[PDB]
RNA sequence: ACUGAACUCCUCACACCCAAUUGGACCAAUCUAUCACCCUAUAGAAGAACUAAUGUUAGUAUAAGUAACAUGAAAACAUUCU
């Protein structure tokens, strides 16, 4: 199937009555479906108070330093495929979106010195703190294959990366972890690919035509 | 009678793997120029004949709607017409089966 | 020296490919819509000055590699191994098309060039062989031709049947090698650098570089053999199935030297003829 | 039940070096519990064992047998995951290196025991042009083999 | 049987008697349990005989490992990189001494079948027989039915 | 792929190639009509003990033929259609006991032969024949390869061996094939009569009288029955039967030559005992 | 041994083969195009063209109306055979049907065939075309025809 | 005269070619006692050892992809016809 309506209509046509049963335990989520306020890039001390009243030892003047080490160390966990550290470093909205398509291929990301200082942009808020940070770095990539042949990026050459990384904290034992990464609509296209792609047209059954 | 001994897999492999039992690589196979799905020579394309089969299916359904009931074979030749086509001067005195789609590129 | 000729010509050729690929903007990726009758509306997202129409055919199937011969790139005939240049539209032209004029012409140009690759490496060393051109013969006219000027020793030479048969045996040795036809569109200065020791082909490069608004001239290479064509060529030598060098004629208004034309006829692996039909096509190719 | 052939698409090789030839891709695909017998799939599996996948598809579209359609679904599916999942750039540039068929978990129907026969179908596709077929050995090869056997021989059972 | 086993030709390691003789046994590795009834005869071999043995051939380096084993082993390694692992399980000291001297005396070559009982490398001195030894020649090299 | 000759030709070029190749077959058959105005091989007279060429003929069917004693004789007709001598091999190159002539009949399409055969007939200058049979023959009878053989190579009164492939009946069992239906021998002897494929093999009818030859349509009218279905090709040689080993005195010895133009033959030669049509109705008085 | 046996043995008798062929011929006079298995189609092709040659003998002919009364199991098609099909083919003397092969039947893998009657209103079949006259071989042979016409 | 054995000699080693029967020395695996601790030791015990019972159960072969088996026809799948 493709959705829940297709399964419930198929379960009604079949006769599968699935009773919605009452259970006292639910799912204890630690993330958010996306971003609270979509920071569209080129006064939120409200939410800084609404963070410090829970955390009470929190200096924003030290945080994009910390946001650097949450960023970079998480990306080095892709070089080894260490998922158990990534769950401390990254949120669960962010973990599949960075580790799923990279499965069964080796990546060799590396960091080199930033062009700009990283600096925090905005802060928003059972309670989910959410901090977007601007990072302007120089990174290196080489995404290989199952067969160890290069499919993205020269390994030595550093490239300049803009990164509007959104962090999130649960507000008891949690910390700041990468939640998402905003890419602005004005951004240039990424590196081109080493291979070529055929993109199929409409598969025509005999009764229809191409127009 | 009954088998005296049991045939072995050496004898059997020599029997069921010799080329009289293998499938011949056939080489009649071309590409239909009009559809690009590969056909076989001396045989019509499965795809293009499925086109023609489906359009004869709609046309025969509308034959059956304009006749109505069995034993209504007309004494008149018939002409299939598509949307936005006047019956020609040659089409006079011929029953007309109006369609709802465009004239195909291959019907003429 | 002839070995110095082929070495220095191929080395100038590889200087031009080496300069030709070095001017990439690091894998720019242009897309070409397969404007074609069948399998329509499929874009190929390809590397810019690297990937040829053969690789588009390889994205479609083995059938469109083995059967397709030219490519109408924006209505222009294109080699299968000539690298693409920009976002365009590709048809694939085969021999068995509805109106295959440009494919007959491309096959014809190819077979004349293969013939010249047989002629240059045919004679023993003390005889100067000099290839002036391949004139554009219509396919109706019976036989592809190649004008050659021979040495003054062979002013009165006329080959036997066994010598034309030895020319064909060198041609089937040239088909069996299965050689692709490399192309290079080169401006006229390096084109005059490669052919700097033949007056006839120099004048041909000069007359053809006068025809385009640049100084652009097509060069083709079979294997170790460079020549100037008028347009596109066949993808491989392996397409020619039947190939016969059928006759030699001497042109008449020859006061300075003999413009000694060679005749030949050939058919692809696709348009094979029966042996009797092929004999009658041999006879008509000797006029 | 063993399922080792599905896992074979999960081998990850350490990345290569620039002074090293490009490793061709290997796409292990299979279908399990095909309702057909394992020895009728041997002819269809045997038929396509070094062919390119376009020649294999083309040969299986015009074969009359039941398994030809099933193998054609397996090869179109493995051409898809060849390109999507395993970084094969050209759909056309594959060939069948392995195409076998094992027996599946059969059923037994009491009539008088009668087996409902099942099978699998295992295909490894390898990226690249299909390898050139083995030429029949000539009289030069036979004469050199014979003479090399004559050169090989020693005075036996002595010093 | 001989057709199931591999065979080899009789050889040496580096022409082992020609210039000088070299002891082909590099390392012995005894592993002897401290408390354990199977390595009793190994224990009394380390206590009595292994120092005398280690002095009777100093080109052999001997490692007594003395871990908790449940079967004691001796592992002979040879100069050509062969390894013979034999057990000294439930053996007397005298049987272990004849085994260790057996491993000392031999070489690393396999105890697969040896084809010939000898190995000359120059078997022929007067020239090996070819079918034109022991035939007389003719005048001017003629053959039968040769006229001139 | 394999092709055939017709595959890549347009609608315009199929009857053009039919008329072209058919007209060169008629021209090549027409150019060989003067063997003696050509340069033949030296013609020798008949010597006692020499053999001459046979023929290859179509079997047209049967018809009756009444003799002067009022008895039927069932007679096969055998048309000679485009028979020609194809290659002469002497006894030295044959390593047989006798020289051989290869003779073929019934022009067959050029678009349906192996190319070694088409090169053979191309060098020979002829359209290709269906069958090539080989005749054991003395040196005295050796016509040049490329010459027509005619019906009047045989004459009435001559006895003739005719061989051809019999009508194949397919796999038949014992009762039809052989006509019927040990313990210590533990096996079935070779040559045991069992079911199997009946017919479709060469048999030879020996000693058949030639009754009438028709020079215009080139028909031979032979006594009795000939192996083979209708329109089958038979190999028609003079008989080896030892009661008929000396009657080559009156037969034209290399072959019959209409090109020789000497005392030309009528429409139809008859044997002396044949009641001809057109003769008055026979009376036994 | 079946030399010269021209008729397929079909159905479950000679009567039943003539009723199978009569049903196929009735289907093709009604619909003017039929998919049917191949041996049944060419047997019926021989019967179909002869049936038009009885259709050209006139409606008023008594023997033609006997044959059409037998061979057309649906009686409304007897006005169609004498006023639609037989006036259509009044010019040409033979070749009223065309037969082609379908790909094989998916059920039992039978050799399948179509016959249609020529010149019908239905969508045309993808007929196997001759190769174009502008190809390489066809232009060489066209030029050879031009030379052999230049001989006169 | 030569060949020719498991006889006899020769170099080293020797307890190391019979049925039924009968004497003896060892012993696989298991459990118990106490050791041992990458698989053992001394004993004590016993459902204590399988190339064979038209053995029993299960698996999978062979005969064999064999014998056998199945759907009147066209079609608009409505319907009509045999
Ligand atoms: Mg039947
Ligand atoms: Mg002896
Ligand atoms: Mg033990
Ligand atoms: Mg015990
Ligand atoms: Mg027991
Ligand atoms: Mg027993
Ligand atoms: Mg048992
Ligand atoms: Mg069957
Ligand atoms: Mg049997
Ligand atoms: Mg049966
Ligand atoms: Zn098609």
């Amino acid at each position: 199937f493709k959705t829940e309506k297709e399964f419930m209509q198929h379960a009604r046509k079949a006769g599968l009555v699935i009773p919605p049963e009452k259970s006292d335990r639910s799912i204890h989520l630690a993330c958010t479906a996306g971003i609270f306020d979509a920071y569209v890039p080129p006064a939120s001390q409200v939410s800084i108070r609404r963070i410090k009243d829970y955390d009470a030892n929190f200096k924003i003047k030290d945080f994009p330093e910390k946001a650097k080490d949450i960023f970079i160390e998480a990306h080095l966990c892709l070089n080894n495929s260490d998922h158990d550290r990534l769950h401390t470093l990254v949120t669960e909205h962010c973990f599949p979106d960075m580790t799923w398509d990279i499965k069964y291929k080796t990546v060799r990301w590396s960091f080199v010195e930033s062009l700009e200082p990283s600096h925090v942009v905005q802060v928003r808020c059972n309670v989910y703190g959410q901090i977007t940070v601007r990072m302007h770095t120089r990174q290196t990539l080489a995404i290989y294959d199952r067969f160890g042949r290069l499919m993205y990026g020269q390994e030595d050459v550093p490239k300049d990366v803009l990164e509007y990384v959104v962090f999130e904290k649960q507000l008891p034992y949690g910390s700041w972890r990468m939640h998402t990464k905003i890419v602005p609509p004005w951004a240039p296209p990424k590196q081109p690919i080493l291979k070529t792609v055929m993109i199929p047209g409409p598969q025509l059954k005999p009764e229809e035509e191409y127009e | 009678a009954a088998p005296k001994n049991r045939r072995t897999i050496e004898v059997n492999r020599c029997r069921r793997r010799n080329p009289q039992k293998l499938i011949k690589v056939k080489n009649n196979i071309d590409v239909c120029p009009e559809c690009g799905h590969l056909k076989q020579k001396h045989v019509l394309c499965a795809y293009c004949y499925e086109k023609v089969c489906k359009e004869t299916a709609e046309i025969r359904r509308q034959i059956g709607k304009q006749e109505g009931g069995p034993f209504k074979a007309p004494t008149i030749e018939t002409v299939v017409l598509y949307t936005g086509e006047t019956p020609s001067e040659q089409d006079q005195g011929k029953r007309i089966i109006e369609r709802d789609r465009k004239r195909p590129s291959w019907f003429t | 020296s002839p070995t110095e000729l082929t070495e220095m010509r191929n080395d100038l050729f590889n200087k031009e490919k080496a300069r030709q690929l070095s001017l990439t903007p690091r894998t720019e990726k242009i897309e070409v819509k397969h404007v074609g009758k069948t399998d329509p509306g499929t874009v190929f997202v390809m590397n810019k000055n690297i990937s040829t129409p053969y690789s588009c055919a390889m994205h479609l199937s083995e059938w469109y590699c083995r059967k397709s011969i030219l490519a109408l790139v924006d209505g222009q005939p294109w080699d299968m191994y000539k690298p693409l240049t920009k976002s365009c539209e590709i048809k694939f032209l085969t021999f068995k098309d509805c109106d295959p004029g440009e494919v007959n012409k491309a096959y014809w140009r190819s077979c004349a060039m293969m013939m010249g690759c047989v002629i240059e490496r045919a004679f023993k060393d003390e005889y100067m062989v000099n290839l002036v051109r391949a004139p554009e013969v219509p396919v109706i006219s019976g036989a592809f031709c190649y004008d050659v000027v021979l040495d003054s020793k062979l002013d009165e030479w006329m080959p036997t049947k066994e010598n034309l048969r030895s020319f064909t045996k060198d041609a089937h040795a040239l088909i069996y090698k299965d050689l692709p036809f490399e192309t290079l569109e080169v401006e006229a200065k390096v084109a005059l650098e490669i052919f700097q020791h033949s007056k006839y082909k120099v004048d041909f490069i000069e007359e053809k570089a006068s025809q385009n608004p640049e100084r652009i001239v097509k060069l083709h290479r079979i294997g170790d053999f460079i020549d100037v064509s008028e347009g596109p060529l066949i993808p491989r030598t392996s397409i020619c199935f039947q190939y016969e060098v059928s006759a030699v004629h001497n042109l008449q208004p020859t006061q300075p030297s003999l413009i000694r034309r060679f005749q030949g006829v050939s058919l692809p692996v696709h348009l094979r003829a029966h042996f009797t039909i092929w004999d009658k096509l041999l006879e008509r190719s000797r006029k | 039940i063993s399922r080792k052939w599905e896992k074979k698409n999960k081998i990850v090789y350490p990345p290569q070096l620039p002074g090293e030839p490009r490793r061709p891709a290997e796409i292990y695909h299979c279908r399990r519990q095909i309702k057909y017998s394992k020895d009728k799939m041997w002819y269809l599996a045997k038929l396509i064992r070094g062919m390119s996948i376009d020649q294999a598809l083309a040969q299986l579209e015009f074969n009359d047998k039941k398994g030809a359609k099933i193998i054609k679904e397996v090869l179109l599916e493995a051409q898809d995951m060849a390109v999507r999942d395993h970084n094969v750039e050209f759909r056309s540039n594959l060939y069948i290196a392995e195409s076998t068929s094992g027996r599946g978990q059969c059923l037994k129907r009491i009539r008088g025991i009668m087996e409902k026969v099942y099978c699998h179908y295992f295909v490894k596709l390898v990226e690249g042009p299909p390898p050139p077929p083995e030429p029949p050995k000539t009289a030069v090869a036979h004469a050199k083999e014979y003479i090399q056997q004559l050169r090989s021989r020693t005075i036996v059972h002595t010093l | 049987t001989a057709r199931g086993t591999p065979s080899r030709f009789l050889a040496s390691v580096l022409h082992n008697g020609l210039g000088r003789y070299v002891q082909q046994l590099q390392r012995l590795s005894f592993s002897v349990s401290r408390d354990g009834a199977s390595s009793r005869g190994a224990r009394e071999f380390v206590e009595r005989e292994v120092i005398d043995f280690a002095r009777r051939n100093p080109g052999v380096v001997i490692y007594v490992n003395s871990r908790p084993c449940c079967v004691p082993r001796v592992v002979a390694e040879y100069l050509n990189g062969a390894v013979r692992e034999e057990s000294i399980h439930c053996k007397s000291v005298e049987e272990i001494s004849t085994l260790v001297q057996k491993l000392a005396d031999q070489s690393g070559l396999d105890v697969i079948r040896i084809r010939k009982p000898f190995h000359t490398d120059n078997p022929s001195i007067q020239g090996q027989w070819h079918p034109f030894t022991n035939k007389p020649t003719t005048f001017r090299g003629l053959r039968p039915r040769e006229v001139q | 792929s394999g092709t055939w000759w017709d595959e890549h030709l347009s609608e315009e070029n199929v009857p053009f190639i039919k008329q072209l190749v058919s007209d060169e077959d008629k021209a090549q058959l027409a150019s060989k009509l003067c063997p003696l105005k050509d340069e033949p091989w030296p013609i020798h007279p008949w010597e006692p003990g020499s053999f001459r060429v046979g023929l290859i003929a179509l079997k047209l069917g049967m018809m009756p033929l009444w003799t002067k004693d009022g008895q039927k004789h069932v007679v096969t007709l055998l048309q000679v259609q485009d028979c020609h001598v194809l290659k002469y091999t002497s006894k030295e190159n044959c390593n047989g006991k006798m020289a051989t002539l290869s003779v073929g009949g019934k022009t067959v399409s050029r678009f349906r032969k192996a190319t070694s055969i088409l090169e053979f007939y191309r060098e020979l200058g002829l359209p290709p024949k269906q069958t090539v049979k080989i005749f054991n023959i003395t040196d005295n009878a050796a016509i040049k390869p490329g010459t027509p053989l005619y019906a009047a190579h045989f004459r009435p009164g001559q006895y003739v061996d005719v061989t051809a492939k019999t009508i194949g009946k397919g796999f038949q069992g014992v009762m039809k094939r052989w006509g019927f239906k040990t313990g210590d021998i533990g096996r079935v002897w070779p040559g045991t009569k069992m079911p199997g494929k009946m017919g479709n093999i060469y048999r030879t009818e020996y000693g058949l009288k030639v009754w009438r030859i028709n020079t215009k349509h080139n028909i031979i009218y032979v006594n009795g029955s000939v192996p083979g279905h209708k329109n089958c090709l038979v190999k028609v040689k003079d008989s080896k039967l030892p009661a008929y080993k000396d009657l080559g005195k009156n037969l034209p010895f290399p072959t019959y030559f209409p090109d020789g133009d000497e005392e030309e033959l009528p429409e139809d030669l008859y044997d002396e005992n044949v009641c001809q049509p057109g003769a008055p109705s026979i009376t036994f008085a | 041994i079946s030399h010269g046996r021209v008729f397929r043995r079909m159905g479950l008798g000679p009567e039943s083969r003539i009723h199978l062929l009569r049903n196929l011929l009735t289907g093709l006079v009604r619909h003017e195009r039929i998919e049917a298995p191949w041996a049944r189609v060419d047997e019926m092709r021989g019967y179909a063209e002869k049936l038009i040659d009885y259709g050209k003998l006139g409606d008023t002919n008594e023997r033609a109306m006997r044959m059409a009364d037998f061979w057309l199991t649906e009686k409304d098609l007897i006005p169609k055979l004498f006023q639609v099909l037989a006036p259509r083919y009044k010019d040409q003397t033979g070749g009223y049907t065309r037969m082609l092969q379908i790909p094989n039947r998916s059920l039992d893998r039978a050799k399948m065939a179509v016959i249609e009657y020529k010149g019908n209103c239905l969508p045309p079949l993808p007929l196997p075309r001759r190769d174009s006259h502008l190809t390489l071989l066809n232009q060489l042979l066209q030029g050879l025809r031009q030379d052999l016409r230049q001989s006169q």
